[PDB]
């Protein structure tokens, strides 16, 4: 058994959840499970995703009302940086989870 | 939407210039009756005139305030080929401190310099000459010295300092003309001060502007890394100036710029007379011959759109 | 024939010839001031922000709460992310 070498964990796969209706609950529970397993960077990333995907940052139809949160440097650019880092690490699990959670906000 | 309030000025002729003070509580109006008046508001919000004294012998074109750090100081340019610097002394008495008479033609405009440069004044006359005066002693306003004079080859009509306070930008002044000769020549020229040579030199020239220019205005910088200029003509134009990276050769010449026009509006359908920025340099107000004021703002995609129309009475 | 200026509080002073607004009716001018029912958020934020004397987490939370009070959600989110 060589599970201590791959960048993915079976226990995390068993513990992760994905509820479309609620995002904050999913993020909090995923952070708790990641803390339980022993990954700290995962805890930090999940907390950031918890903050960055709140409902109060919903985009507006009229472009002239406010700058969309996607333009803010703590939005799209941060997501791109995280994706690049985990692509270098080859962690498919985290990539899939993030690309699901952030996309789900589009609805 | 805005709410209008009329004020009874009791000026015997046309009101030419209105300007607020530094703190936004006092106002100064100069008219063609050779008169300047000062207005102060109260707790009720009403405006009361607190001073009205004859200043010059001809029409008074422009009047401007100075920074309060130097005291309550006003500067006015007149048609009698003079500029005057007045001060308030304690009741409230306005006393002529200095008179500048070096010009031989009508003085078209006068403006103070940004505070960080000291106490400096710039006057542009109708013959095409811009003069810069400086007071070495801020405690003695009665003495001034002539530092630089620039010839623009064309009659001047308006000037504007660059209000940037950064240390990476040399002082800049923009000068506009209102000539109507059939020859399609340039109308806007931008000079820059060179520390090494200690002289202002021509830096840029706006070749795309050929109509007479009635007013120009820089926008307050307040942290940006480039410059925004607004020009009033038969239409309203907005330009952006981005300085280029200085070459390693360390050339002593003027800084090079990349010039782009980002907005051209002609909704007034007439001659646009005046333009002005807000405090933060984000909203532009333009008044033209239609008798209405228009407000302009840009969204996050750098598209300028009208946001408000105001009508008198 | 016109004069125009802005004020620190969003007020707009505008003086125009009488003819353009309505012996000779061209020798008089009308002066008006337009007011907003403008940047109070600036003053309110500047007056109640916290900048020192407490650990970083407390300062971030306090500033985020203050920002959320005035309705500037993105600023509060930025503080929390910091």
């Amino acid at each position: 058994d060589i599970a201590c070498l791959l960048p993915v964990h079976k226990s995390l796969g068993e513990l992760y959840i994905l509820n479309v209706n609620d995002i904050q609950e999913t993020c909090q529970k995923n952070a708790a499970s990641a803390l339980l397993v022993g990954r700290k960077d995962l805890v930090q990333v999940w907390s950031l995703a918890t903050v960055a995907t709140d409902l109060c940052l919903g985009p507006k139809s009229d472009p002239d009302l406010e700058t969309p949160w996607a333009r803010h440097p703590f939005g799209r650019q941060l997501l791109e940086s995280l994706l690049a880092h985990y692509c270098r690490l080859r962690d498919v699990q985290t990539l899939a989870m993030l690309c699901s959670v952030f996309e789900a906000q589009s609805r | 939407m805005f709410v209008a309030r009329s004020i009874a000025a009791d000026h015997k002729d046309l009101i030419h210039d209105v300007s607020f003070d530094f703190h936004g509580r006092r106002m100064a109006t100069c008219s063609s009756d050779q008169s300047v008046k000062v207005w102060d508001k109260s707790e009720s919000g009403d405006w009361h005139c607190t001073a009205s004294w004859k200043t010059h012998s001809g029409s008074v074109w422009r009047v401007t305030w100075a920074h309060p750090e130097f005291g309550q100081v006003l500067a006015s340019c007149s048609f009698d080929r003079t500029a005057a610097v007045w001060e308030e002394i304690v009741q409230s008495h306005w006393v002529k401190r200095t008179t500048l008479v070096d010009s031989r033609t009508s003085v078209t405009d006068v403006k103070f310099a940004p505070k960080h440069m000291g106490l400096m004044l710039a006057t542009c006359s109708a013959d095409g000459i811009v003069r810069i005066y400086e007071a070495p002693d801020v405690m003695n306003l009665s003495q001034w010295s002539l530092q630089h004079e620039i010839s623009c080859k064309l009659s001047c009509s308006c000037i504007s300092w660059n209000p940037s306070s950064s240390r990476a930008h040399s002082p800049m002044i923009a000068v506009g003309s209102d000539d109507s000769s059939p020859n399609a020549m340039a109308k806007v020229q931008i000079f820059e001060y060179n520390e090494n040579t200690r002289k202002y030199a021509k830096a840029e020239t706006l070749m795309t502007v050929t109509d007479p220019v009635h007013d120009i205005a820089f926008a307050p910088n307040l942290g940006r890394s480039f410059h925004i200029l607004a020009i009033a003509t038969k239409d309203v134009r907005i330009f952006t100036l981005k300085p280029v990276r200085k070459e390693l050769t360390s050339s002593g010449g003027p800084t090079k710029f990349e010039i782009h026009i980002v907005a051209q509006f002609d909704n007034h359908n007439s001659q646009v007379w005046r333009v002005s920025w807000n405090i933060t340099g984000t909203v532009l107000a333009s008044s033209g011959d239609d008798g209405c004021v228009r407000l302009w703002k840009a969204n996050y995609m750098d598209n300028w759109k009208c946001t408000g129309i105001l009508k008198g009475n | 024939p016109e004069g125009l200026c802005y004020g620190l509080f969003g007020d707009l002073a505008f003086a125009a010839k009488e003819s353009l607004v309505a012996f000779a009716g061209l020798a008089s001018s009308a002066l008006s001031v337009f007011e907003t029912e403008g940047m109070r958020w600036f003053v309110d934020t500047a007056e109640r922000y916290a900048l020192a004397g407490r650990p970083l987490a407390e300062l971030c939370d306090h500033n985020a709460k203050v920002a959320r009070e005035l309705g500037r959600n993105q600023v509060a989110q930025t503080w929390t992310m910091l």
